[PDB]
RNA sequence: UUCUUAGUUGGUGGAGUGAUUUGUCUGGUUAAUUCCGUUAACGAACGAGACCUUAACCUGCUAACUAGUCUGCUUGUAAAUAA
């Protein structure tokens, strides 16, 4: 057997409600690590950590600077290339530009009407995405104008949940055989995909049931896709009749993400975080469950707190689990291969 | 005194029957999903609906 | 300026000039059915607009009525001619009018017609002309020296909460008779009306209706790669 | 032959819904055209008349009372301008309730 | 217009408001313009020095801070001044310091009275008529 | 630094022992540590909540009363603190230990009441709660207190003190409360 | 004023020659004929609820010389980038 065991390394606490959001480092200079971590929350704010370098006590690390400029929840951040910059959806149906080193925000994104789930960054760092429960995909100038709204023909029914970008690679030597496109994954269960133009490109009836989250292989290759239809769903850009790959990981999809490197899928859900093999074929390469550190409070017992937020650190060998409790949960691989 | 009236009662019944593989177990999504799919002329009157709905969405996952 | 009045004095001041209009004109007017009375007021002007079921009698023959009216509030207040301004603007719908059919029942009840029948006629008309429900109290002698009170009830009708204020219109009228003054109460409850585009009922939905929307099947073309 | 003037709006109506209609439409309008600059609503506090009064014309024994409210709203609203953008500004139509003032502070 | 190192709480009960403002230095506590130690009634004064014990000295002497209060009367102003100034440090720690000592002096300061970061919701009630009170009502005479 | 009461008076001294106390009287915890009486408490809006407000605070509140003395708390603050010193100037130990030691030992166990049970009415042995105990301590040891102080020289101060150590005394003479507690608790002994 | 108590009707079915009755109830539950359940009753209307006004939360939005804050100038008492 190959087996892939999990080193717990901290905890990161001081999130009042529910952690809906984690972001990390952009490698900088190549191969190098991300000193950086992001998170948002319901309870209204953003979180910037300082990280301890080792593990002391329990703990992983400690709150930095708190973004307070939100009457709603922060449902999604997304970060600039420059990694100096953060920016910020809300169910306030607004969003917001960050400045990461200063509290401030920069310029607020004013317009949506309804509210937001999700916002992209284009690698150029000049177009600004945002969707929400208003079926609309809204392109945005940095300084905070609305240039380009979805219409109904292309537009899909009930609420967009999560867009993101394809990651055009630095060498062109990476081989980029595509053309440029963003997805949009919905509560229709419809995955689409758009040219730079909005037009649509390919638009399929992924689900059954919603979807909650998108992410797309650092390659640009692949899309994995996954919410209440407890499948996930993996689809190739060359050949679309037939998924790519599907996989079943228990109850509901909350997130999902792409070791930057490693190519293994990360499924955060109700249940805990599963992580999937694409290197063979099996249904359940590494699976994790969170018994509560707030059920170690008294008399209190947890149905189990369920995980509302993923990410991996630049370099592929950490992993951030946001939940149910306000708490992220930092874990390592060890590889014992028989 | 936190006993549900008819209205509500009626109202999250439904909300449930048609809705299901959309609601979930938390009370804000399914007010916005309430909102969304109804007419309710009240802001405390949703809240109450769709908090029962919610209600009966945990009472729906232990069985009948 | 002409004085400098308070904002609060000159508002009650206001109001106390719209009621005495209302009193006036529900008086003086009191045989082509009246309902309202709106005021707008400029530097140069004062417009009235008298809402009636029949404005055709508010005019009268060749502004016999109109001009009597215009120069009463012209010898009352103290008006220039160019000062005060009077329209009559017609109820579209007399069946949604409250102190409108007050007043037929009030006109049928001086013929001797009977009470039951009369009363079964305004409230037909009044559900012919879409009001969900209404409802007439006719209070005093009917019968006897003993006084007596009858209420005639059908369709549907809200008494209590601030709905009540929204969608029931009422007008009393006391009714003369040899024997004494006997009265009469209308309560239209008004129906409602979704939309601005007609003057009719109420605006604003009961905040009991609750309506659920069951959802649709329609047409869904994918995009897919091709497989050759 | 260019006039700078501050122009001073004061809306006082009964209602709300009328008074808000008729400011949102000046600062609407003001700033469609672009030889203006607005000083946005400014709402005054809220003024209420309240009377007490005894319900039962008689002395019929219980005591009970009607707490009767007139609210008045107040906004004022400020303009930079020349006299006709004044008069284009206030070209619409306005529910019954409304009072407007206007005053004119020349400005160099 | 050179942005100042300023941060300004606001505090509340009753009436009553107190505006705290902090600002770097050496520490300062002026109420109104003048030192804890002239408050009114004297016997509370230690309440007003109660997160400052709390905390200790060596957060304070960091801090000049001012408080201004106007409201109701003698006792919710204290209450007031109370607010102001413990949330105040707050929200210094919050922009000029790490979030970390935000936390710890929030814990610290709510496990000792959380009338500090939260406010009395309690106000006056008004008058039922029949009555020389909000509950209270004119004598009745049964037999 | 651990705050003392008013000051001069060290929390960490009273050690309560008889095991229903121990939650019903505020003092051990931290949020129980008040240099000042006042807190300005909610204590009133839910049934236990009374519990959680500091004992000294409880005794200030019953003090306040009748028509003349109605919210005025200063007052009490005042008599309280000063009782507290001539106790300290009597006994020499914390006049906490004095106060909580005679609200211990000072309050009905046994009383009686008519429980209704068909035909049966008379007079039934039962046994008294612990909040209830503590609270008829407090209300008693200020009715002495009142009804001695009334027209004589002798300030609430003085009066409130005596009576206090009178009650860790025990002393059946001195002791209104006392008076009251053994009266009580006869009358109960009487009726089972 | 009963009484702010929680009451009151009708349609179609069931029972009485009939006035009438069931519905509108043993029992839980609620501040509430509020609901649950029982159920020869099924569904509904009024009343209660819903509603509306005031008070309590927003270091987020929209703004304010008929609110305040700060910034920079100054003035007074002071050795005064103090107060
Ligand atoms: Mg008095
Ligand atoms: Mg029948
Ligand atoms: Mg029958
Ligand atoms: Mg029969
Ligand atoms: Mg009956
Ligand atoms: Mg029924």
């Amino acid at each position: 057997s190959l087996d892939i065991q999990v080193v717990k390394r901290g905890i990161l606490e001081g999130h009042s409600d529910w952690v809906t959001s984690i972001v990390a480092g952009f490698s900088q200079k190549e191969n190098e690590d991300s000193p950086v971590l992001i998170s948002g929350s319901r309870d209204k704010t953003v979180m910037i950590w300082k990280l301890y370098e080792e593990e002391q006590n329990g703990y992983f690390g400690i709150p930095h600077k708190a973004l307070t400029g939100h009457n709603h929840f922060v449902s999604d951040l997304a970060l600039s290339q420059e990694n100096c910059f953060a920016i910020s959806s809300s169910w306030d149906k607004t969003l917001r530009l960050w400045d990461l080193r200063t509290g401030t925000t920069y310029k607020r994104f004013v317009g949506h009407q309804s509210e937001v789930y999700s916002v992209a960054f284009s690698p150029d760092n000049r177009q600004i995405l945002s969707a929400g429960a208003e079926r609309e995909i809204k392109l945005w100038n940095i300084l905070g104008e609305c240039k380009f709204s979805s219409a109904e023909k292309e537009n899909h029914s009930d609420w967009v949940s999560c867009v993101r970008y394809s990651p055009i690679m630095k060498s062109a030597n990476k081989v980029q055989p595509f053309a440029p496109y963003f997805a949009s994954v919905g509560w229709d269960g419809r995955l689409k995909v758009w040219n730079t133009n909005f037009q649509i490109r390919y638009t399929f009836k992924a689900h059954e049931s919603n979807v909650n989250h998108l992410s797309i292989s650092p390659n640009g290759k692949y899309i994995a896709t996954g919410g209440k239809d407890k499948k996930l769903l993996i689809w190739d850009i060359l050949n679309l009749t037939y998924p790519q790959r599907e996989f079943d990981a228990g109850s509901t999809i909350n997130q999902i993400a792409f070791n930057p490197k490693l190519q293994w899928v990360a499924v955060g859900t109700d249940q805990g975080v599963k992580i999937f093999n694409l290197m063979t074929q099996s249904k359940a390469p590494v699976c994790t469950i969170e018994a509560e550190p707030i059920t170690k409070a008294e008399g209190q017992k947890g149905k189990n707190p369920q995980c509302t937020s993923l990410a991996w650190n630049a370099l592929g060998k950490k992993l951030f689990a946001g939940f149910t409790d306000g708490v992220i949960r930092t874990f390592s691989f060890e590889t014992s291969a028989n | 005194g936190r006993v549900r009236t008819k209205t509500v009662k009626r109202a999250a019944k439904s909300l449930i029957e048609h809705y299901y593989s959309k609601l979930t177990n938390d009370f804000h999504f399914n007010k916005k999903i309430l909102s969304e799919v109804a007419q309710v002329p009240s802001k405390r009157l949703r809240n109450k609906i769709a908090g029962f709905a919610t209600h009966l969405m945990k009472r729906i996952q232990k069985g009948p | 300026t002409t004085r400098a009045i308070n904002k609060k004095k000159k508002f009650v001041a206001d109001g106390v000039f719209n009621a005495e209009l209302h009193s006036f004109f529900s008086k003086s007017l009191q045989d082509a059915g009246y309902a309202g009375i709106e005021v707008r007021r400029t530097p140069t002007k004062t417009e009235i607009r008298i809402k009636a079921t029949k404005p055709q009698q508010v005019i009268g023959v060749e502004g016999k009525k109109h001009k009597e009216l215009t120069q009463f509030l012209q010898k009352r207040f103290g008006y220039s001619d160019d000062q005060i301004q009077i329209w009559a603007e017609p109820i579209k719908f007399k069946g949604l009018c409250a102190s409108a059919q007050v007043e037929a029942m009030n006109y049928k009840l001086l013929k001797d017609v009977p009470v039951r029948l009369a009363a079964n006629y305004i409230i037909k008309s009044v559900i012919q002309d879409g009001a969900k429900g209404c409802e007439i109290i006719i209070s005093g002698k009917l019968k006897q020296q003993r006084a007596k009170t009858m209420k005639f009830k059908q369709g549907y009708m809200i008494c209590t909460g601030q709905p009540k204020n929204d969608y029931i219109d009422v007008a009393v009228r006391h009714v003369f008779f040899k024997q004494g003054i006997m009265g009469v109460k209308v309560k239209i409850m008004l129906p409602y009306e979704p939309n601005p585009a007609k003057k009719f009922g109420v605006k604003t939905p009961i905040p009991d209706n609750v309506i659920i929307h069951p959802p649709k099947q329609i047409t869904d073309d994918k995009e897919i790669r091709t497989a050759v | 032959e260019v006039k700078k003037v501050r122009v001073r709006i004061t809306l006082t109506c009964k209602n709300l819904k009328s008074v808000e209609k008729a400011t949102s439409e000046i600062v609407s309008r003001a700033k469609k055209t672009e030889q203006v600059e607005v000083k946005g609503p400014v709402r005054m506090p809220t003024k209420t008349l309240v009377i007490t009064v005894r319900k039962s014309p008689c002395g019929e024994g219980s005591k009970t009372w009607d707490r009767f409210e007139m609210r008045i709203y107040k906004r004022i609203i400020d303009l930079t301008c020349n006299v006709p953008d004044v008069k284009t500004i206030t070209n619409f139509r306005i529910d019954p309730g409304v009072e407007i003032e206007l005053t004119m502070t020349a400005d160099q | 217009q050179q942005k100042p190192q300023l941060v300004q709480t606001f505090g509340r009960k009753k009436n009553a408001v107190a505006v705290a403002s902090v600002r770097p230095g050496k520490g300062l506590l002026k109420v109104n313009g003048s030192p804890i130690d002239m408050i009114n009634p004297q016997i509370l004064q230690a309440k007003i020095y109660e997160p400052i014990l709390l905390l200790g000295q060596q957060k304070f002497a960091n801090l000049d801070i001012r408080i201004r209060v106007r409201g109701s009367g003698y006792t919710s102003q204290v209450y007031a001044i109370r607010q102001a100034l413990s949330k105040g440090i707050v929200a210094y720690h919050a922009k000029y310091v790490d979030e970390n000592s935000k936390r710890e002096i929030k814990e610290q300061l709510m496990q000792y009275d959380r009338s500090l970061l939260v406010a009395d919701p309690r106000r006056m009630e008004p008058k039922k008529c029949g009555g020389r009170g909000a509950r209270s009502k004119m004598q009745k005479a049964y037999r | 630094t651990q705050p003392k009461l008013f000051g001069k008076w060290n929390y960490d001294e009273v050690k309560i022992q008889d095991p229903c106390f121990q939650n019903y009287i505020a003092c051990t915890t931290t949020k129980s540590q008040v240099f000042v009486p006042h807190t300005a408490g909610r204590y009133q809006v839910k049934k236990f909540r009374k519990t959680q407000c500091p004992i000294v605070e409880r005794l200030i509140g019953t003090l306040m009363f009748h028509g003349r003395n109605a919210g005025k708390k200063a007052l009490c603050i005042k008599v309280v603190k000063n009782a507290f010193e001539i106790i300290h100037l009597v006994t020499g130990r914390n006049p906490l230990e004095v106060f909580v030691g005679a609200v211990q030992n000072a309050g009905p166990r046994e009383d009686s009441t008519r429980i209704g049970t068909a035909g049966v009415v008379r007079k039934q042995a039962v046994d008294v709660a612990p909040m209830r105990r503590v609270n008829l301590a407090i209300y008693f040891i200020i009715k002495g207190c009142r009804e001695s102080a009334f027209k004589s020289m002798r300030s609430i101060a003085e009066t409130l003190a005596d009576e206090i150590i009178n009650a860790e005394k025990n002393n059946t003479q001195s002791s209104w409360a006392i008076r009251k507690k053994d009266e009580i608790e006869k009358v109960a002994k009487g009726n089972r």
